[PDB]
């Protein structure tokens, strides 16, 4: 079952608590980062600098 | 240990109230029922209920302070205007 | 027994916050008390990390803020997460003091769990106003000068008195760098009298909004109060984030930016919202001395609530007109609010008078024979 | 009259949840304030290495500092000397000391703008109607005193600042036209920036707060009510017991 | 805090006076229907403060039945309350059943201890 | 999350971070003249060296110094000598020019220093400690 | 035990304490007791340089050292006060002993007036004995290389701590 | 109130001890007596007493640490004296 | 006020030694008044033999 491999064990069930949250770390900070870019297309200071060209 | 004073509270076992007797409880686990079972229906007129009761109560109370407030904004202005200081120096 | 029960120091979180038995039918005015714990420990924790990095000194007191903006690592965070925790501190506690009153929580026997209570309410006034001085903003110095020199009244001593306080001929280098000194002591004074309130909350325990006995239904602290709890948590810290990432200077006032300077006024001294209405009952009496004494009187008015209340019930949910008129004196301390907002010109001045005084008399005449006819109008009704 | 006219909601482009600063118009915003308003204000509270990558390049940056000149430690018998400046100063006001502000623009004192957007009530559109607000003639039934001008949104209405923004006073690096109207709506931009560096970060962190505590506080409401469910549907029942005992 | 003997003798004087009895009562009886305790399913005595040795001298004089059924109703009450619900319309309190059976314990515990603080400072000439 | 931004506070902060590095100028220092810059609130005994001593660093045997390490190891461009001051005994300031090996003698407990910077006559444990330094035109940068 | 263990715990913070307003002085004592003890953590491998680094608030002992020691200072007395209320509320479960080392559950005399009264007469040999330290030889404990500023470039003679380390 | 552990202490009333039996005390009033009684006598002959019992404890062990001290404190000083350097340089 | 200005001309003009501030000087120099008065007038008129 899912039961048996994951909540069974506390010992186990807290360890993919870190394991997910260590992969939601990251995975969240780019998904913000990079819809907060887009979202400021053509205002950032790496749109100023890349116009002079 | 030392005694203590009289209160109006025990603990688990000696609580302090009336002896009860005849009176039954029911419960389910909460593994076995669905929560967010009634969520709708009570937000809409659950909720109409309790305003209807408890709304004079706190309306009519505030109806008396904003009409106060205002006749006074409102004459302020007209104290300090143009038009109105004639009477501003009979209050001055 | 269990070791929870067997430990000199688990036994006392056990029967605090885990064991202890609450009324199974309190609502969510009751979880205000907790978030005011969430709330100290706030002020204290941001405050601790934001001390490594001030200095007390007339000549550094206002740079070193700034410092703490722009070069601490997230040190925005933790001015912001510290000036506004102050301002949710008082709307959270108004909302305890308020569901009190309310609920009749004063009455016996709960009167010391009250009286604690005020002297709290006082040392809290007392740690903002200090705290709001330690900035040296151009508000801070007047809001020193004004709220210090209140003393020079009592006939005779006065004058010496207010040279002591201020260490000096006015408020200068020896003000602020003892106004400092003093902020970070009586946090840990409040943190005792909490020790202290909630000792005295211990012996009886909490009331519920029917205002009857609770004694038939109770329900352990752990499991349902620890996660009822934590619902108001997220939403206090989701209101609290909106006023601190979104809209950090809404509540402060904009002067309070400009450095403190000796010769120039402000255009208006105002003091901060939550010290608003107390500022026009200084105001309203035509005198010096009788302001203090009118001033300081609305917050030991409420000492005497426990014996004007003529009434055989608690609370007001169960009567007609002791329930009505609440809400005018709640809303008339709102009105009086917002003539301290505005300039001492017509007719601010007469408004400042009838309003102050239906806010003391409803502590001394309307509470008590209301609630004497509502004795009669529950006899005869019933007989 | 005295409280001073009430100024209106502007456009500004950074107003709202997400948005961040053009960058752009900190750019250019910092070249009028170099050139108009550097005579007779000060900035005394902003770094030069705040500058590098936010509205300039790095050696635009170790160039622009380089120009002033700073005070530095004594030689080897304690005779004064100066040094250039490098990425770790300030940037120096236009005047030594306090009296000698009041003397060049007769007896007032200029503020500091490195706080003056969040120090004046009317937070961005103070500034922006203060620059433009001012009419050719003060209004019938008023005669100023000698030395200041006439603008209503000061409260009180008399000021002692005067017009210093016309048109095709400063040429831009980019082809941008100078009117009155651009510059007041880029030296704010600029002043906002200033007096909050922070603005960016701290909006792109709070929306990464928000959306964590909010759906925190929604799962929160879920095992409220599932630890819950056996006292909210608890039933009871009363049979009178006997009176024989 | 006001006692309960001085609001009685209020009323017994109030009830005998037809004039009285006409203007008042007829305006008493919506103030109770208005209060709103009757549709959770409670008579008036079990609104009173108990935490005083007057009341709880009165509680213990209680017979068991009529002690037995004001745990029940005070227990409903709690249950209630908790879900801001009220109870169903066929099992509210009606005029007749809000009877006043706390009333003659009250009063004959007051007179009792009125008397015993009139006898500690009696000056005998 | 929280945890990071109270600890983070604690760590240097951007003028401190910026006063890391200093540049010293490659003409400016003297032949026989000793710079003690405080750099990093450390002590740096800086000196800009003749082409004579090099041979003189490395003269005496391996026997003699108990960290066994040459002059140009020590320092890479031969023309200077940029030692960090901290003494690996105690911590002292030795007297600058003033010994019998041309570089420097600390008097606190009598060791010997070299003008590679090594011990010579003392019972200092290791040699003298040579900061992070980086040539970039007319100027090198330590740390 | 756990009256003998929250004992070295108080023991501790006390050593810290004293430490830590050692600092606040910024004597010439003062810095280099500052650099050697707060050094000493660079002796666990592979953390020891980010942990020193981190507790300096920088690269040496300076303002961002003492600015944060001072605050720390005035902390730690309200831990210690904190942690003697938790050392009376062990040591009241059983009581203290007696120099006998046997059960002293036979006879028992009340704390007021026997030894509020006796511990009244150390309390006035203690006051006199300080106040002989304080008004006839004030430096007496201490060391005078305490009274020069601290200096970052030059060395004492001998660093040496306080008697009690 | 909650259920507490056992400890090896009681309070007035249950101390914890034995039951005793058999014992009786007697005490005077000290508005009756006169203090200060005897501290002559005390003083000289009592002190005395302790003196002479407990003093071989404390003696030993410091006539120990007295001489080990002094005997490297008198080879530090030839050490590094100019007599006595020769040794030095054989034992640095 | 003192007489030299900044601490590079007190060095100057005493061959690189930094005179102290004896404003504390006396619970500053091991010796206590007793070092002072030595000092002063402890200087022989040669150095002693071998140095
Ligand atoms: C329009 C109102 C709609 C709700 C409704 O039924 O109207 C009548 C309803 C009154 O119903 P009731 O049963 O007569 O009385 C409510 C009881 O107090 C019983 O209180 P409760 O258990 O319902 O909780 C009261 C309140 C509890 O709200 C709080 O205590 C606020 C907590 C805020 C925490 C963070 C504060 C941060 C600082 C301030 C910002 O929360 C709600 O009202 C939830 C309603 C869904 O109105 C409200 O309670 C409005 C409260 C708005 C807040
Ligand atoms: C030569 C010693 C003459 C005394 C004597 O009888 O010799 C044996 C006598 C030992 O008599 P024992 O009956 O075998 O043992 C004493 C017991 O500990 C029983 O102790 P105790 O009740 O006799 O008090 C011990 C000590 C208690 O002395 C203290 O605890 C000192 C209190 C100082 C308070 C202020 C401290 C401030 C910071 C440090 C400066 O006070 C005395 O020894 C009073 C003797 C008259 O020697 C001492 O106790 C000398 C203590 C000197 C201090
Ligand atoms: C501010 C809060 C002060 C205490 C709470 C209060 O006054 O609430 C009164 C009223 C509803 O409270 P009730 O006790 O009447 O609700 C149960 C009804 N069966 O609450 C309301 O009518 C809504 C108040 C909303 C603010
Ligand atoms: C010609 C000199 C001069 C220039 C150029 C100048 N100002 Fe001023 N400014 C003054 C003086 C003088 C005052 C003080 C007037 C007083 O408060 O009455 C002042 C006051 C102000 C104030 C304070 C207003 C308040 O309500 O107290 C602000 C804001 C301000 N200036 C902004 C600016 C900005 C923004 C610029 C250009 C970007 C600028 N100034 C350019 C001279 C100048
Ligand atoms: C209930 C407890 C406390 C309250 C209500 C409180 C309140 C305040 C307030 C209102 C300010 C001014 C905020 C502003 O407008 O900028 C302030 C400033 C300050 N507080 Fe507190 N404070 C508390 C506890 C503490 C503690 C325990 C410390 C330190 C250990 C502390 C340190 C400071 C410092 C350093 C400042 C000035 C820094 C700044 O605000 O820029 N506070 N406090
Ligand atoms: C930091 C400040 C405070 C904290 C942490 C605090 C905490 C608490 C807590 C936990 C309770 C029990 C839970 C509850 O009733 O909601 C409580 C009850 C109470 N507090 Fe406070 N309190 C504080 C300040 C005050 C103040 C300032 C007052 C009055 C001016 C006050 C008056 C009361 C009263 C009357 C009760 C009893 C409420 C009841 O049982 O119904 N408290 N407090
Ligand atoms: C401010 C610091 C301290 C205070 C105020 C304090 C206070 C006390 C008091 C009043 C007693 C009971 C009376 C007595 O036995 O003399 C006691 C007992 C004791 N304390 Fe402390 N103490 C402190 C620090 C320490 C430390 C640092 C240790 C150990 C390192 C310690 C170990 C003990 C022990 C073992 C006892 C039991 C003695 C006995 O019952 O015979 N205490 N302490
Ligand atoms: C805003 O008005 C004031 C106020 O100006 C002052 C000075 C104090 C008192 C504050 C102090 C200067 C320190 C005294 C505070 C204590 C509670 C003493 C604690 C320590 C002893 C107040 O409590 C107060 O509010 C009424
Ligand atoms: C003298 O040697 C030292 C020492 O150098 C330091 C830094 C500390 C630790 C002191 C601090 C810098 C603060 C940490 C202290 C606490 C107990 C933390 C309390 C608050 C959290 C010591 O405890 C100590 O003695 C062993
Ligand atoms: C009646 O029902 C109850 C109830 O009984 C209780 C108890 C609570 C719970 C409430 C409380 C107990 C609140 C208690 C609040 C306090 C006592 C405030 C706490 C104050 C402090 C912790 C003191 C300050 C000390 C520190 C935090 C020091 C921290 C250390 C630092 C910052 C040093 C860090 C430095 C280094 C070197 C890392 C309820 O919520 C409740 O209703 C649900
Ligand atoms: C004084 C400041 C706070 C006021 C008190 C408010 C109470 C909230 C405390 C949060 C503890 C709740 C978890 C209880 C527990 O251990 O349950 C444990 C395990 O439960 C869990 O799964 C834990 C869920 C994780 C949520 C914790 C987030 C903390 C948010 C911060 C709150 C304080 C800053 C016992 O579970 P049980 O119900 O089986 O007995
Ligand atoms: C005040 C609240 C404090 C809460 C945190 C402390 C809980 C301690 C639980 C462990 C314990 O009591 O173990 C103690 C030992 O503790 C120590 O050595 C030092 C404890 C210092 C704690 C400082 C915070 C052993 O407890 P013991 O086994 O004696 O059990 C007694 C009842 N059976
Ligand atoms: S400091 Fe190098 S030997 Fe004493």
């Amino acid at each position: 079952s899912l039961y048996k491999t994951f909540f069974k064990r506390n010992a186990v069930f807290v360890g993919t608590i870190f394991a997910g949250a260590f992969v939601f770390q990251t995975v969240f900070d780019t998904a913000i980062t990079s819809w907060y870019e887009n979202h400021n297309k053509g205002k950032l200071w790496k749109d100023v600098k890349a116009r002079i060209a | 240990g030392p005694p203590s004073g009289k209160t109006y509270m025990g603990w688990w076992g000696h609580m302090g109230g009336p002896k009860q007797k005849g009176i039954t409880s029911y419960a389910v686990s909460p593994y076995a029922q669905k929560p967010l079972q009634g969520i709708f229906h009570n937000a809409v007129f659950n909720s109409f209920r309790r305003f209807k009761s408890q709304f004079l109560y706190v309306l009519i109370p505030a109806g008396i302070y904003w009409y106060w407030w205002k006749n006074g904004n409102e004459y302020n202005e007209f104290l300090y205007s143009k038009a109105g200081r004639e009477e501003l120096e009979r209050v001055n | 027994m269990a070791f929870r029960k067997s430990n000199v120091y688990l036994s006392l979180v056990n029967s605090y916050i885990i064991d202890s038995p609450q009324p199974s039918s309190i609502n969510y005015w009751w979880n205000m008390g907790s978030l005011l714990g969430l709330c100290l420990v706030i002020q204290i924790v941001t405050g601790i990390f934001m001390a490594m990095h001030y200095s007390s000194n007339i000549e550094l007191a206002f740079s070193s803020v700034e410092h703490i903006m722009r070069d601490v690592h997230n040190g925005y965070i933790l001015r912001y997460l510290h000036a506004n925790g102050a301002s949710f501190f008082f709307m959270v506690m108004f909302m305890h003091m308020a569901k009190g009153l309310y609920y009749g929580s004063y009455r016996s026997p709960r009167v010391t769990l009250w009286n604690v209570g005020v002297i709290i309410f006082i040392l809290t006034i007392a740690t903002a106003f200090l705290g709001y001085c330690c900035v040296y903003g151009q508000m801070s110095h007047w809001g020193a000068t004004v709220i210090t020199n209140l003393f020079s009244a009592i006939p005779f001593v006065g004058n010496d008195i207010v040279s002591w306080l201020w260490g000096g001929f006015s408020v200068s280098n020896p003000t602020i760098q003892r106004f400092f000194a003093l902020h970070y002591l009586v946090p840990f004074i409040i943190a005792a009298m909490v020790i202290m309130h909630l000792m005295a909350l211990h012996i009886h325990g909490s009331s519920n909004p029917l205002g009857i006995t609770g004694n038939l239904d109770r329900i352990p602290m752990h499991s349902y109060f620890i996660f009822k709890d934590l619902v108001t948590v997220f939403l206090f810290m989701l209101i609290l984030a909106l006023f601190v990432f979104y809209s950090p200077n809404t509540l402060g006032h904009p002067d309070n930016y400009i450095p403190g300077n000796p010769l120039v006024t402000p255009a208006s001294i105002v003091p901060e919202w939550y010290l608003l209405p107390f500022y026009a009952i200084l105001r309203s009496i035509p005198d010096k001395l009788l302001g203090v004494i009118t001033m300081f009187a609305a917050i030991l008015v409420l000492l005497v609530l426990p014996f004007t209340d003529r009434s055989v019930v608690r609370g007001n949910t169960f009567k007609v007109l002791s329930k009505f008129f609440f809400f005018i004196f709640v809303f008339n301390f709102v009105l009086l609010g917002q003539i301290g907002a505005c300039h001492v010109e017509v007719p601010y001045v007469l408004m400042g008078q009838i309003a102050t005084f239906i806010y003391f008399a409803y502590f001394l005449i309307i509470v008590p024979v209301i609630s004497t006819i509502e004795n009669v109008l529950f006899y005869i009704g019933r007989v | 009259a005295e409280h001073g006219l009430h100024a209106p909601a502007y456009a500004w482009s950074h107003n709202g949840p997400f948005e961040t600063f053009d960058h752009a118009s900190i750019r250019r915003g910092y070249q009028v304030y170099r050139e108009v308003c550097a005579a007779c204000h000060s900035l005394d509270r902003v770094a030069w290495r705040t500058l590098v990558g936010v509205s300039h390049t790095n050696e635009e940056v170790r160039n622009m500092a380089e120009e002033f000149e700073y005070d530095d430690e004594p030689d080897e018998q304690g005779n004064p000397k100066k040094r250039p400046g490098k990425l770790s100063d300030y940037i120096p006001g236009p005047y030594p000391n306090e009296q000698a502000a009041r003397a060049a623009n007769q007896g007032a004192l200029p503020p500091d703008l490195s706080l003056i957007v969040k120090a004046r009530h009317g937070g961005c559109d103070y500034i922006f109607s203060l620059l433009t607000g001012y009419p050719d003639e003060p209004p019938a039934g008023v005669a100023l005193p000698p030395g200041s001008n006439y603008n209503p949104y000061f409260p009180g209405g008399s000021i002692a600042m005067a017009r210093v923004l016309f048109d095709d006073m400063v040429e831009y690096e980019d082809g941008t036209p100078a009117t009155t109207s651009q510059m007041a709506k880029d030296v704010t931009t600029f002043l906002n920036w200033c007096a909050e560096p922070e603005h960016d970060e701290r909006k792109r962190l709070g929306l990464k707060t928000v959306i964590i505590l909010s759906s925190l506080y929604l799962l929160s409401i879920w095992v409220k009510k599932f630890k819950w469910a056996g006292i909210k549907t608890r039933k009871f029942v009363f049979n009178p017991p006997k009176p024989r005992k | 805090p006001q006692s309960f003997t001085s609001i009685a003798r209020i009323g017994d004087y109030i009830l005998k006076s037809p004039v009285l009895s006409k203007l008042c009562v007829p305006v008493a009886n919506q103030f109770i229907n208005l209060a709103g305790y009757k549709k959770l399913g409670l008579k008036f005595d079990d609104l009173i403060a108990e935490e005083n040795p007057i009341m709880q001298t009165a509680l213990r004089r209680l017979p068991e039945d009529e002690s037995y059924a004001r745990a029940y109703r005070i227990i409903r009450a709690h249950q209630t309350e908790l879900t801001h619900h009220l109870l169903p319309r066929n099992e509210w309190i009606k005029a007749q059943e809000d009877v006043p059976y706390l009333l003659p314990y009250i009063l004959e515990a007051e007179a009792a201890a009125k008397e015993k603080d009139e006898l500690d400072n009696i000056e005998v000439s | 999350s929280t945890v990071e931004t109270f600890i983070s506070s604690m760590t240097a902060t951007a003028d401190v971070l910026a006063m890391a590095k200093v540049e010293v100028n490659l003409a400016a220092i003297p032949l026989g003249k000793n710079v003690v810059v405080k750099w990093q609130g450390k002590p740096v005994f800086i000196r800009h060296r003749t082409p004579h001593e090099i041979q003189e660093a490395n003269s005496v045997d391996m026997s003699a110094l108990k960290d066994p390490q040459t002059d140009a190891d020590r320092v890479k461009d031969p023309q200077w000598l940029i030692m960090l001051g901290i003494c690996t005994h105690l911590g002292c300031v030795p007297i600058g020019e003033a010994g019998d090996f041309g570089g420097w003698f600390c008097p606190c407990h009598g060791s010997h220093y070299d003008i590679s910077g090594r011990i010579r006559k003392g019972p200092a444990p290791l040699n003298l400690e040579i900061p992070a330094y980086e040539f970039d035109g007319d100027k090198v940068i330590v740390g």
